[PDB]
């Protein structure tokens, strides 16, 4: 087996990294590149724990090989903070009261700004199927929504 | 995980070398990676070659033409629920598509992945199979196209359906529905997303001006290995008009050959039951598309 | 055809671990710039303990909850809080923080009191103490109080524990006093039954739960609506089975053992209701565990009045439905 | 009601600031330099003694540090949260399927998993019991001890006998409920190590750490003092995270090798290994006269703790003491039976009992209401606990009772959001 | 000092200082005041800790005179016109009790 | 504790000050040393910071 | 300037590693190996806190070019415990109270174990000379000798 060459941009820059092929993204992003906030909560897609933003899609980690990030732009939750601060939708969760244990957060998160980069004013039934590959054992899904409804309509409210 | 040489071609006519010179090993092809990562990962299968087709763009296609529709390989359930055409057109293949997975595994997951691994509960297989599609299977060799009945009858390097080791399922190609024909699907699960069917219903029909049914497609996804052929009703169908009463009428019919044919599966009792429900519901979809 | 039905389930739980002792303890330091720490062993797992002893300090201390540190579930400095489980921190973690809280309020008081009182005084509220006993005026900042204790040589520190009283329960007829506490609850569901593919489908729920007093609103809302979805999963979907031959689970994974998506959880209206006298921090009583149980046996009872039916055996499942609806026909 | 300053305000959690920002770091995000990965080598039998165990192949792949059994423990081999029925590492027999026999500690995932293979075992398999008809038969092998009997109550209150002979209806019904898991999204996950200052410490996904203490430093002989447990950011239990999961092997390939020891569960083992709900069967006979009022309930239930006791002794008292419901029942019988078997270890899940005895005593209630005509609420609210009403233990209750304000409100929203 | 005052083995005995976190406020390491001033802190915050062991032991007959010092074991004012008791005994009727031993303590130079 | 929190505004219980391993101080180590440039810096960068002088 | 390849003997083990060459023995083994038992209470050879064992020598690795560490055998205070325990030497030194700050006690037990492993039994003024490199500002000197003349003693036996 000979290692391969993965070029990708992460979390906004450019990076470089030759490594062994027979690794998941998931392992790929937790392990070589530290992102911890990328969970593994049952490794076959079910989850939705390992979820990151994949060239504007939410896609589950631990279903791909780590060559398959080659070329692509990933964004993780440690991505999406604001100068070390937390964005907006971010903002929403801590608020809405969306955060219960936390673990399947970073990937309710980015499944929200994932759709809400595309469509900045989603109807409720879009929210909902949109993160319906994310699952919650602790707040019945109830307030996550709320958080992102709330999101969307302070970002409609910014129009000053 | 287990140690592999690891290949990402540019062109299907490296894809094609690459799955000839290893064929013998034989070669492992990675599409979405929703269904081998995790045998993979969990043991099931254990690749020494792993050909990565997802960089070749040039599978990802939805082209309607007059009578035929054609879709390539590595087209994502998302891309093809998102279709227009397809959205509006072959609700069979619509309501499939959106109810496969997630959205994060409707992302990743081509319906050439889908129809290659002819899962027992897929619902790309079961509604293909409603709609009784041709795929296109391409190699060093040349090319060949098979009705998805025999593909799935068919063995190859593997018994699950007749590709080869050195080929690649490059389309999938279905008949464009005419003025009066319908299609319809209906997923009977256990919860609302990320649920395995227990039964993938599928039906399609063709009307001739009077309204007399011509054509007749009724499947039981997931009620034997391949897409259930309810062959019996289908020829109740064909030859009179189309009513809930006369469709209906074949219920009796879905329950004699699920319990005939799936004699041996764990759950016959139940669903030859629940499969008269599952079609009812398939009637009012049919009957009000062609209203 | 689709048959919708309505089920109501009331509850009764007892807090804290049944007619044994099981206390919790907690220590607390408030800083000069009238800021503070606390410390618990109390375990928090997502439900919000460490949340809640902050706004239960911050009310008893009178200060921020902006203000508040917590730090719990560290053996070496945070003394033993007692396992987090029979929906007891609330109640006996709380109450060790209150404890902590008086103690450490104890050289505070007596400081604010050198200005003419002592012991009555209500001290704490919006970061000053009040001579408010009877006159409200007279006040003082806690910037300005902390400044007295300074110079005083004095510094607010305190230990607490507490235990429920209660007693043990005999073993001949079980006779004694299990629980200092007990919380209720009754939610009704609405569902709709397919008769003939046997799917169920919880549309609303309204979930009423006796807390005594709400810490945090919102967290106990949290609650109610994972309860309720947890208690949809019990009924309709969770099912655990086992292979009698070599005694494995056979369904060990998520795509085999299924819990609730987001589009499968109903509408959930949930209630919060209050009751006096309640032995715990400012009469608040459990609701964790609370929460989950009364859905089951609402959603067996909707289920039965949409079918007409008697299901005394969980859980219900497709061909569980289309049984009953066979052995109602011929 | 009540101005309080800040109690029952909605304030941002003190900890999900970490959460959403993907900074909180849960069991499995720890690393440390030099860490070793860890695994377990799992019984694949129900019931059997260990005839033989060979380690010797596994130990000597180049990568493994080492391969411990029972042996290894310096301390007690006996553990549980109530009744120290579990081994950590099985000695005298397998009473399970994926019984905890051996541990490995390597420098990778795969490593590890590989050390695993590597080890043969030769069982001598005893009879594995499944149902509790077979577990109270007397003559059926004994999975602990001289009897499968685990545990046994019962509650007499007033006078049932005679209180049946006075009522109008009675309803009887065998009730009955599965077994669950809990899944929380977080598999079992822990890492143990010797800090800076010889600390010997456990950071784990668990819902009592000072429980979890106790038992390492009894396994290790060492004074509570000298273990460390930290409890990471937990990814939720709902009650499967009070036993043992992975602290004490973690902790004693530390032990052994001085070194950091990480041990992340796969979903699949964390749910075959990890507690689960006992299923029951309650047999309830519930009387009351035409007004619908309560006279007598007698309940007869029995549950499978399954091959470890775990929380099953809290679960028969638990579901003992509630069983006839939040309603004043003038005369109470129950006799409750838990039995050992093999099948999974049944413990703690969000209720205790509760959710299986309110299936049974909201079915009766359900049952009397149809029958007498009377709408579900109001039989409720007609027996319901006030202050005042003496309970079946003999407890009165003095204060915070407001069952009949949930049944209120929670009717007249029905009514406004369901057309009840 | 704190196994003087408790009675207990030096060696069960774990301390942690220095960390703003979690200890209290120690004041400064200075003018040769540490053994004094956070030694007191120390005696005070184990006396508080004693009034559960104290009250525990106590309830085997008298009170205010015990000694709960020396050899991990809480004897007698006297010695033995009633005798001893073990720390293992008495942790074991602390927790039959539901009492834990818990203290904080401060002190000041008069 | 308390100065690195004036310096940034911060209540004392929202800094955190741990006194590592000392090799010796003999009283010159009661003033701040690097306490204060360290966090200034780590609250502007966001990063860890150290100082070894 | 081209990175240079380093062979040598750390505590017990055969290591060999290519680095840029501008560095002091001191950061090679503190940074590159993360040994941060060796101090650098000067950073000019006085302290002698970053005292190792260079080749049965002690030595001041603030003085020294980490290419200087090729083909040569250092022990440092992390190489001295045997199987994770204390040595004799380091038990010594707990005993004894020789240790007040500790900043110190790593160079110090080094050059006492260089010492020892060629003369089993000094003379308390070899012992002085012998640790006259290593400065410590806490005891006096008093008792960290007389950890040393306590390991000898037990050496006898
Ligand atoms: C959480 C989760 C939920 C799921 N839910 C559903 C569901 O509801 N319905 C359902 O139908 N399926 C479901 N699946 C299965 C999977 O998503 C589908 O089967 C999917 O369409 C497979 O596509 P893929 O590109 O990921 O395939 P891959 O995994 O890459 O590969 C599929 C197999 O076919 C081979 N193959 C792939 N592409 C080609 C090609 N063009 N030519 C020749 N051989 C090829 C591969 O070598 C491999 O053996 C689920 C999977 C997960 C992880
Ligand atoms: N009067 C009250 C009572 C409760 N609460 C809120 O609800 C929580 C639950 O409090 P309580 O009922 O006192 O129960 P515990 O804190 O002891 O929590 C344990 C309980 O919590 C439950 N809910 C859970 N929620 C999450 N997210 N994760 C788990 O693992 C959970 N496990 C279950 C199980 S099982 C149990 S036993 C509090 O932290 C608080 O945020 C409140 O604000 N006011
Ligand atoms: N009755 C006593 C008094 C003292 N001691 C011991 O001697 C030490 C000194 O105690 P104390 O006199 O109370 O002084 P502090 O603990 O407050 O220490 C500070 C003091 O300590 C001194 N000695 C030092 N010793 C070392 N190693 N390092 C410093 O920086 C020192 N700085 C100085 C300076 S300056 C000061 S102000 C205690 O830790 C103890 O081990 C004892 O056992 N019994
Ligand atoms: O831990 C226990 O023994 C316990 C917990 C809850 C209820 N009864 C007992
Ligand atoms: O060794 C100890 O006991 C120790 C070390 C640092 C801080 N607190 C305690
Ligand atoms: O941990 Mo739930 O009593
Ligand atoms: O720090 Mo010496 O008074
Ligand atoms: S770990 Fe990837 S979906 Fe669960
Ligand atoms: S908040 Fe715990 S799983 Fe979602
Ligand atoms: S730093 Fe080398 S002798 Fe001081
Ligand atoms: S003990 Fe402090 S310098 Fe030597
Ligand atoms: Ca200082
Ligand atoms: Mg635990
Ligand atoms: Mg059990
Ligand atoms: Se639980």
């Amino acid at each position: 087996m000979n290692k391969i060459t993965i070029n990708l941009n992460l979390n906004g820059e450019a990076r470089s990294i030759v490594t062994e092929p027979n690794k998941r993204l998931l392992d790929l992003l937790r392990e070589d590149f530290g992102l911890t906030s990328v969970k593994e909560g049952c490794s076959e897609g079910e989850c939705g724990a390992c979820t990151v933003i994949f060239n504007g899609d939410p896609v589950t980690t631990c279903c791909m090989l780590a060559g398959q990030a080659d070329e692509s732009t990933i964004i993780t939750l440690e991505g999406v903070a604001e100068d070390g601060k937390p964005s907006l939708l971010q903002q929403c969760f801590l608020e809405a009261g969306a955060v219960q244990c936390g673990y399947c957060t970073p990937g309710m998160i980015l499944t929200a700004k994932a759709l809400l980069d595309k469509n900045p004013d989603p109807t409720d039934e879009e929210i909902t199927v949109a993160m319906s590959g994310n699952l919650c054992r602790c707040t019945g899904y109830i307030k996550i929504h709320a958080a992102v409804r709330y999101a969307v309509e302070r970002c409609a409210n910014a129009a000053a | 995980m287990k140690d592999f040489e690891f290949f990402a071609p540019k062109t299907l006519e490296e894809a094609k070398g690459l799955l000839h010179q290893y064929k013998d090993v034989p070669p492992a092809i990675i599409a979405g990676g929703t269904d081998l990562v995790i045998e993979i990962n969990d043991r099931w299968e254990k690749p020494d070659v792993v050909i990565d087709i997802k960089k070749l763009k040039e599978l990802e296609y939805i082209r309607v033409e007059e009578n035929t529709i054609h879709i390539g390989a590595l087209s994502t359930f998302t891309q093809i629920e998102n279709h227009p055409f397809i959205r509006s057109h072959v609700r069979a293949l619509y309501k499939a598509a959106s109810q496969v997975g997630s959205p994060q595994i409707r992302n990743l997951g081509t319906i050439g992945g889908n129809l290659s691994t002819s899962s027992v509960a897929g619902d790309g297989v079961s509604a293909m199979t409603t709609l009784d599609a041709t795929v296109v299977l391409e190699s060093v060799r040349g090319t060949r196209q098979m009705k998805l009945t025999d593909f799935f009858d068919g063995e190859g390097f593997k018994r699950r359906n007749a590709l080869e080791a050195d080929e690649i399922m490059t389309e999938v190609i279905i008949d464009r529905p005419d003025a009066h024909s319908a299609s319809a699907f209906y997923k009977l699960a256990k919860r609302k997303s990320l649920a395995i069917s227990v039964i993938g219903g599928g039906m399609a029909v063709k009307v001739d001006d009077a309204g007399v049914c011509t054509w007749a497609s009724m499947r039981g996804g997931c009620i034997g290995r391949y897409p259930l052929h309810f062959k019996q009703a289908e020829e109740m169908l064909v030859g009179a008009p189309l009513t809930m009463e006369t469709m209906e009428a074949t219920l009796p019919i879905l329950h004699d050959t699920v319990y005939d044919m799936a004699r041996a599966r764990p759950s016959v009792l139940y669903k030859k039951e629940s499969v008269q429900g599952v079609f009812k519901k398939l009637f009012v979809d049919i009957l009000d598309q062609l209203e | 055809m689709k048959k919708r039905g309505k089920g109501v389930g009331s509850m009764w739980y007892g807090i804290g671990n049944t007619g044994l002792p099981n206390p919790a303890a907690a220590f607390v330091e408030i800083h000069g710039d009238g800021s503070a720490n606390v410390m618990f062993g109390a375990a928090d797992i997502g439900q919000g303990s460490g949340t809640a002893m902050a706004q239960i300090a911050a009310e008893e201390l009178g200060l921020d909850y902006e203000k508040i540190h917590v730090t719990w579930g560290d053996t070496m400095v945070t003394p033993d809080g007692g396992a987090t489980s029979a929906s007891r921190q609330t109640l006996i973690t709380g109450n060790a923080v209150i404890l902590a809280c008086r103690q450490a309020k104890e050289t505070l008081a007596k400081t604010a009191a050198e200005k003419l009182d002592c012991a009555p005084e209500e001290l704490s509220f919006r970061d000053n103490t009040v001579f408010i006993t009877a006159d409200p005026e007279r006040s003082m900042t806690y910037g300005e109080l902390m400044a007295a204790m300074k110079a005083a040589g004095r510094m607010a520190v305190g230990a607490g524990s507490y235990n429920p009283n209660t007693t043990g329960l005999a073993p001949e007829n079980m006779s004694g006093i299990p629980f200092e506490v007990y919380s209720y609850a009754t939610t009704i569901a609405e569902v709709e039954v397919d008769t003939e593919t046997g799917e169920v489908d919880v549309l609303k729920v309204v979930s009423a739960h006796d807390v005594g007093t709400p810490i945090n609103r919102s967290m106990v809302e949290g609650q109610i609506e994972g309860g309720v979805t947890m208690g949809q999963g019990f009924v309709l979907m969770e099912e655990i089975e086992v292979n009698t031959k070599n005694g494995a689970i056979k369904n060990p994974s998520m795509s085999k053992y299924i819990i609730p998506s987001n589009r499968d959880v109903p509408e959930i209206h949930s209630i919060l209701v209050e009751s006096e006298g309640g032995p715990g921090p400012f009469g608040a009583k459990g609701v964790g565990e609370p929460a989950l149980i009364p859905m089951i046996p609402a959603v067996v009872a909707a289920i039965e009045d949409a079918l007409g039916t008697r299901f005394t055996h969980t859980p219900i499942m497709p061909k569980d439905i289309v049984a009953a609806v066979k052995a109602q026909e011929k | 009601g009540k101005d309080y300053q800040v109690l029952g305000k909605n304030k941002v959690k003190v900890d999900s600031l970490e959460k959403v920002m993907g900074t909180a770091k849960f069991a499995a995000d720890y690393s440390f330099p030099d860490m070793l990965y860890a695994g377990v080598f799992r019984s694949t039998v129900p019931h059997a003694r260990i005839v033989s165990l060979d380690l010797s192949k596994a130990r000597a792949i180049d990568g493994v540090e080492a391969v411990l059994d029972y042996h290894a423990i310096p301390g007690k081999n006996r553990f549980g949260i109530i009744i120290k029925d579990e081994p950590c590492l099985v000695d005298d027999k397998v009473r399970r399927y994926g019984d905890a026999i051996a541990v490995v500690a390597a420098q990778t995932p795969d490593l590890v998993q590989e050390a695993l293979d590597a080890i043969t075992i030769e069982y001598e398999e005893l009879e594995g019991i499944f149902t509790m008809e077979r577990a109270l038969e007397e003559d059926s092998p004994a999975i602990h001890g001289d009897t499968n009997i685990h545990q046994v109550k019962h509650l007499e209150y007033g006078d049932v006998d005679a209180a049946f002979k006075q009522c109008d209806i009675v309803v009887e019904d065998t009730y009955s409920t599965h077994r669950l898991t809990h899944m929380f999204i977080e598999p079992d996950a822990g890492v143990s190590y010797y800090d800076n200052e010889g600390m010997l410490t456990v950071v784990v996904s668990t819902q009592n750490p000072h429980y979890d203490r106790g038992e390492v430093a009894g396994m290790l002989a060492l004074p509570n003092s000298k273990v460390r447990i930290i409890q990471a950011t937990t990814g939720g239990g709902f009650g499967g995270k009070l036993d043992l999961s992975v602290q004490c092997h973690c902790a004693l390939l530390t032990y052994h090798t001085k070194k950091p020891v990480k041990m992340v569960r796969s979903r699949e083992e964390s749910t075959t290994v990890s507690s689960k709900r006992h299923p029951m069967t309650m047999h309830c006979k519930t009387g009351a006269t035409k007004d619908g009022r309560l006279q007598a309930v007698q309940v007869e239930m029995f549950g499978d703790t399954g091959a470890y006791a775990s929380y099953g002794p809290a679960v028969i008292t638990r579901a003992t003491v509630h069983c006839m419901g939040p309603y004043v029942v003038p005369n109470v019988r129950v006799d409750a039976k838990f039995v050992y078997t093999n099948n999974p270890m049944s413990g703690a899940f969000r209720g205790f009992g509760v959710p299986q005895a309110s299936v049974c005593h909201e079915g009766q209630m359900n049952a009397l209401a149809k029958a007498l005509g009377m709408d579900p609420i109001d039989i409720r609210i007609l027996n319901a606990h006030q202050v005042g009403a003496k309970l079946a233990t003999g407890q009165v209750l003095e204060n915070s009772v407001g069952l009949i304000e949930t049944l209120e409100k929670a009717r007249e929203k029905a009514v406004e959001v369901m057309g009840y």
